[PDB]
């Protein structure tokens, strides 16, 4: 065993109240066919079977989950949210890391249609677009890291989103500071040449 | 039967406005001229009678030696709508007539 | 059980049925609804001579009612001749007699068929700069037909329409065009080609054939008019829920109170508009102790299809108090309109919005529709001035020369209202 | 560039130390 | 005459030190990281360590050269004359090779944003790329320096 | 030269050209390409005679055919008598006459007027199952009629049209149907009405309407206010879009006008909103006298992201004009505010919409932003209605005693303006 | 001079349908007692003249000892249609008539 | 970063010119 870890099939923590989401853990290792096992809320739930089945979202059916293998750990907590709105903001990674991508979305309520979507980031509007778009960054980044929600028409009636909130967490300095121990080779031999042979010129005059 | 056999005339009046306002379905047959004072009174609702609701007063002649009778079907006034048309059948000869009356 | 008010009402063989030819016509009156089984019926045909008849009561085992029949029948134009039904129970009472005149014919008039017709846009991809309506009323029974374009629900002026007949044999059809500018069409103004016929109505609509996206359900908060709320003292609020399609499900409409204390209880209208959508309107009546004291009240909407309820509250607004002021004009005489005048009404300076105002003449109130009214605005100072405008004809001032423009509002001391008088003639 | 302009500062001032001993050396050099 | 030759022993020392110069210029790199793992397309000569000729023929060049200095024999400005021209055309090499090495540098910093996305792979091909670039052209100078300096032997005889 | 047969055609005065209580109707026949200089022509004119007068053989320009007109003039009713030429030459053969036979009113050309009307959709918005396209000719002289119904420039079965006609006086009108599927229609495919006629046809092509607002992008057009149109003399009209995605491109915004005439430069400015939308902004000034005559401009909008274009049209508008009636009063003095006063003038009665109003005093015009005006509500009679309220300091009122309230109309008088005096303290 | 001076009479005639039809556009302006023989005739088109299609008769005396010619404006049925009207212009005696025809 | 290496490629041109300056130096002490 290595450290189980979950996953939900709508890369999706927020959902809609009535919402189907189904996550599965696995550490690549399920060679035993030994019956996972799963809490949320710190509870125990008979669902032997691994992956867990969230059909029909209530609001009741969302909190903190963790899975636990045979005898392996239980490992962190993917928790979750169920919501009654019109428009939701949903973010793949919610705290995804610098170097990785990143992705937006702005579901409406039971699927109907947005127009007019706009996408603001710490209260600046960031894109718009007469339809529904998916903000997609490729390579997150420092700065890029702020509350943000979508504002659309529904029915032709103006509805805005409960904000979410991304946020950004950071190189060998080693790497750095021997390049700079390079330059300092570099220079230290120039110097030092020129200056022990000129007294060694002295020594012989 | 002193006298000879006379062809009953049936009038259907239909249900007066008013009248169906007031939740009330009433529709008349008035048979007069009937010398054969003997007849079955019955009210068809679309395609079959509608036997329940529906009383004959008995025959009876007024200055005329003929038997009249009133014949009312009595029903809520839904269940007269809904039919597609009504109908009054005085069974007292062999030249029966039916009178038909309808919402409009 | 208890005595019952006989109701007596008209039946006749129908016109079809009766034939044409047979000047003979046999009707009657139907008496229901009376325990007593003792009856008077009298049968009256006017000129044409008439023989009226009795028969037994027929009991109603349902209910219990005893139903008689009276017939009358007429010779010659029995149907012309008006046939008079009294129905009487002497042990209701003496004079308790209902007494009914109809005729056993009744006119028929062919419903005539209407139908609309747009200018068909510019082949192009457009409209032309202007577009025509054509109201088209085919084949129907020639008479004294009346044509009205509905602006929305409102008749406006003839002359933008015209209209004309045409005879093909006995058979008439008329025609009415409307032109409308490009920006009207544009503007998704329902329009309505409202026919009036001998005996009843019939109307079409069309409006500018937009795209399939509803406009979605939404709530309006009115408030208690200054007028109930302070003369007659009835306050009444209510919730407007407006653009709702009349199917999927139904709307269920909440009063509730910032204190939860009991509501009355409120009642509920539901109504079709011509936009094609479905309105409903609940009316709940509110305690004046309750609005006086600021009392907020509040209207939930649900709908089985809508994420969160709609909310609404109301309360008595807040802010300075200060009366009315009140100004009466009158209009001098001016050429060619010397059997009418005109009357304006100027109040201004009032601290909160609301606000009411009457046309009084002869000590009593006009109707509403005889004046026009402009909404408070915000003055360019502090406080609010509305405009009100009367139109008045000859004999109108002729039987007296003065008018009252009264201004009822909260902040009126003496009585909540300020009356200032004015007359045409000095 | 913090540790960058250090080190650059650093090369330059031993740079004009470095000239300066060889001005040195070379006056011990030539004038004798 | 007489002069391009002032320095001999001179011109040894001096393409002595630009050849060692042009060879660590890149040998630390070979011997701290895996060149050939660098990204980027600057790795055109960092794990190759091409300059292990390069640098190595600055010397040899004036190595033919230096016995000139103090031996002052013909055969020594026969090899002098030919590790100059091997020296003439390593300049050239080492040049042409040293500005394939900038551009892969310039379009690599341009692709990744070296200017502000300086992550940790990127680092290491900034110093990497930086130690080929500049053992290239010590090589290519010190191929240069050194045909100029042997030129006196080529014309001592 | 080459000899070749003459030609010969009528020729006489227009009915309007030749007076009609004239006792005298000149007409003649005219040859045309005769080398020869010799020819024979003769004149009849019916029962009646005329006189009969030729003139000198003048040779072509072009190839030099001698060419002469024969005039004969005949009296009475010249109008309906058939007038015969006959010319014959002489060179070209022994029997080579031709007769033509002519009149001053023998016949003419009636070209007819064609137009589609559609089936307008119901008063929700929502197209009928079934869609009914009916093609009208009108004003075309009787004879054979040829319909056809080209659909995207091809033609199906006649079964699913039908043709009526009819001839009231001389106009005859002639009706095609023709009934289609609501998602034929939906497809967006032009289609055409043609009547084959003189073997030259007609044609008039519908299609379906355009969305109006390709992809929620909205455009609007201003018009000229009277001020501008008459006292300023620099009227301008507007063309504003907004909701635009902003892009690597730009709006080919353009102007004209319906009879195709030049049109003065015109400005344009872009602007970015923080709601990351895009506004553009055009102006063009516009011909007083023109607009007074109703040239219809447009202002016609591109982008790369609209799929099609987004015209809107303007123009003057249409109806009876009548001019406005103006009163001014002063409101009286009230206690506390004896330093202040407030003018308050009425408008009423003009048919047209639009109307500008100023205060003017010191026969300098007051500031735009100094007083409020309503906007045009209509009278219960004909005619709309505006009020407008100003406040004046004591000072203005103390040093002069007289303000003017000028309202600027279409309709109003020569001068197009109607003024009123205002005095605080008569 | 050997007779009075005469005022000349114009009639100009607009070409006909047929005329038009034929492939042809010629309109014949008759002139008839215009002095001696000597006059000026012109075509012109809206307010301007013709110098191509245009065709003088000499004056010629029948019987009447007065001028007679005719002036034939021809041109292509388009070039007669581009002009608003037709004008004939005939000048004798010092007496100048315009006739204006047009084949509306 | 970048204008660094270019910096610092520069000083290490100008630390080798400097020494090619002193080559003369040194061979004048040692050979000279
Ligand atoms: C929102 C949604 O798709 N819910 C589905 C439901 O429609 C379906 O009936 C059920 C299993 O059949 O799975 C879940
Ligand atoms: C004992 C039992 O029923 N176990 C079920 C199995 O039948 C099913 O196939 C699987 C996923 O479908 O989930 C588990
Ligand atoms: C079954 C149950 O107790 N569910 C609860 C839920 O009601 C609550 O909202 C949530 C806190 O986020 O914790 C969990
Ligand atoms: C990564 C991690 O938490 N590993 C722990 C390990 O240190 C501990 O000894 C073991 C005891 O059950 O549980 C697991
Ligand atoms: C799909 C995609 O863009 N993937 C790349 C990933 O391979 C790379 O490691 C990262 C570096 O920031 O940038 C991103
Ligand atoms: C406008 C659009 O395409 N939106 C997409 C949607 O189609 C897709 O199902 C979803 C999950 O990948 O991501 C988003
Ligand atoms: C870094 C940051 O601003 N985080 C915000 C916090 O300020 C806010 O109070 C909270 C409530 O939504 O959401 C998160
Ligand atoms: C926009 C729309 O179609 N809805 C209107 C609504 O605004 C109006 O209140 C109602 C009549 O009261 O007619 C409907
Ligand atoms: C999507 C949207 O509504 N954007 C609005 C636009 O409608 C409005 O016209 C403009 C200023 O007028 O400000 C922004």
């Amino acid at each position: 065993p290595q450290k189980p870890k979950v996953s939900l099939n709508p890369p999706w923590n927020r959902i809609f109240k009535g919402e189907n989401v189904t996550l599965t853990c696995n550490g690549n290792n399920f060679f035993e066919v030994s019956s996972t096992k799963w809490f949320h809320n710190g509870s125990l739930s008979e669902e032997t079977n691994s992956s867990l089945n969230i059909v029909n979202a209530k609001f009741e059916d969302s909190g903190e989950y963790k899975c636990q293998h045979q005898q392996v750990n239980e490992s962190e907590p993917v928790y979750l949210e169920v919501f009654s709105d019109w428009l939701l903001l949903q973010a793949s990674a919610e705290v995804v890391m610098e170097g990785q991508p990143l992705f937006l979305r702005c579901h409406g309520w039971r699927n109907w249609d947005v127009y007019k979507v706009i996408y603001y980031k710490d209260g600046e509007a960031l894109k718009y677009w007469y339809e529904n778009h998916n903000i997609s960054i490729t390579n997150a980044t420092v700065e890029d890291s702020g509350t943000y929600y979508c504002t659309g028409k529904v029915w032709q009636l103006d509805y805005e989103s409960e904000p979410l909130n991304i946020t950004v967490i950071k190189e060998k300095y080693w790497l750095q500071f021997f390049i700079p121990l390079l330059v300092v080779i570099l220079f230290a031999v120039d110097t030092g040449l020129f200056i022990s042979t000129q007294q060694q010129v002295t020594f012989l005059l | 039967l002193g006298q000879p056999k006379a062809a009953p005339s049936v009038t259907l009046f239909p249900p007066s406005s008013e009248e169906l306002q007031a939740n009330k379905a009433t529709l008349v047959c008035l048979i007069s001229d009937f010398y054969p004072g003997a007849v079955t009174v019955a009210w068809k609702a679309d395609s079959s009678p509608v036997k329940a609701g529906v009383e004959t007063t008995t025959p009876s002649k007024q200055s005329n030696n003929k038997y009249a009778a009133s014949s009312y079907l009595s029903l809520t006034p839904e269940q007269w709508k809904s039919h597609r048309s009504y109908s009054c059948q005085v069974t007292h000869e062999g030249s029966t007539v039916e009178k038909t009356v309808a919402p409009t | 059980a208890s005595t019952q008010s006989p109701s007596v009402f008209p039946l006749t063989r129908c016109c079809k049925n009766i034939p044409s030819n047979a000047t003979s016509v046999t009707l009657g009156c139907l008496a229901t609804g009376y325990f007593p089984e003792p009856v008077m019926v009298t049968w009256d045909t006017g000129s044409l001579n008439g023989t009226t008849m009795t028969l037994p009561a027929t009991t109603l085992t349902l209910s219990g009612h005893y139903a008689t029949i009276s017939l009358l029948t007429v010779s010659g134009a029995w149907a012309k001749q008006m046939f008079t039904c009294r129905v009487a129970h002497t042990p209701s009472s003496t004079d308790w007699v209902d007494n009914k005149t109809f005729s056993v014919c009744s006119r028929d008039f062919t419903p005539p068929t209407v139908k609309i017709l747009q200018s068909s846009c510019d082949g192009g991809g457009h409209f032309p700069p202007t577009i025509q309506l054509l109201c088209l009323v085919s084949g129907y029974t020639p008479g004294t037909i009346n044509i009205t374009w509905l602006e929305d629900g409102q008749v406006m002026d003839v002359d933008l329409s015209t209209a004309s007949t045409t005879q093909e044999g006995e058979l008439a059809s008329t025609q009415s065009e409307l032109t409308l500018s490009q920006k009207h069409w544009l503007s998704d103004r329902t329009y309505t080609c409202q026919v009036t016929y001998q005996g009843h109505t019939f109307e079409d609509s069309t409006k500018k054939c937009a795209d399939s996206n509803p406009r979605g359900v939404s709530a309006y908060l009115s408030r208690p008019s200054p007028f109930d709320l302070f003369i007659r003292k009835s306050p009444t609020i209510t919730c407007l829920v407006v653009d709702l399609a009349p199917s999927k499900g139904t709307v269920n409409l909440t009063w509730s109170r910032a204190s939860g204390k009991p509501v009355n209880h409120s009642t509920r209208k539901e109504e079709k508009q011509r936009n094609g959508t479905l309105t409903v309107t609940s009316t709940l009546p509110v305690g004046t102790r309750d609005w006086i004291e600021g009392e907020t009240y509040q209207c939930r909407v649900t709908h089985p299809h809508l994420p969160r309820a709609l909310m609404r509250s109301t309360t008595k607004t807040s802010g300075p108090r200060a009366a009315p002021e009140v100004y009466a004009f009158a209009t001098p005489e001016w050429p060619g309109s010397r059997d009418k005048r005109t009357l304006a009404c100027l109040i201004q300076n009032f601290m909160p919005e609301d606000i009411s105002v009457q046309w009084l003449h002869n000590e009593v109130q006009l109707p509403d529709a005889r004046h026009s009214t402009t909404q408070p605005r915000k003055t360019k100072g502090s406080g609010f001035f509305v405009f009100s405008r009367l139109e008045v004809t000859r004999a109108e001032w002729e039987q007296k020369d003065e008018f009252i423009c009264r201004a009822v509002h909260e902040a009126a001391s003496p009585s909540q209202t300020v009356q200032r008088a004015v007359s045409v003639n000095p | 560039p913090q540790l960058c302009y250090i080190l650059d500062a650093i090369l330059f001032l031993y740079g004009i130390v470095l000239t300066l001993l060889y001005c040195r050396l070379k006056i011990q050099v030539r004038k004798a | 005459l007489t002069v391009l030759k002032k320095e001999q022993e001179f011109l040894g020392v001096t393409q002595i030190l630009t050849a060692m110069i042009c060879l660590c210029f890149g040998t630390v790199v070979c011997s701290v990281l895996d060149i050939s793992h660098i990204e980027g397309d600057i790795f055109s000569s960092f794990k190759a360590g091409y300059p292990f000729w390069g640098a190595i023929f600055f010397s040899i060049s004036g190595m033919l050269s230096i016995i000139s200095e103090r031996r002052n024999a013909t055969y020594l400005v026969r090899g002098s004359l030919g590790a100059n021209t091997a020296s003439s055309i390593a300049g050239g090499t080492g040049i042409t090779i040293l500005i394939i090495n900038l551009k892969k540098s310039l379009a690599y910093i341009h692709i990744h944003s070296c200017q502000k996305f300086f992550e940790t792979k990127c680092f290491m091909a900034s110093f990497s790329t930086e130690i080929v670039v500049m053992m290239l052209f010590l090589t290519i100078l010190g191929l240069g320096s050194a045909v100029s300096l042997t030129i006196c032997g080529a014309g001592e005889e």
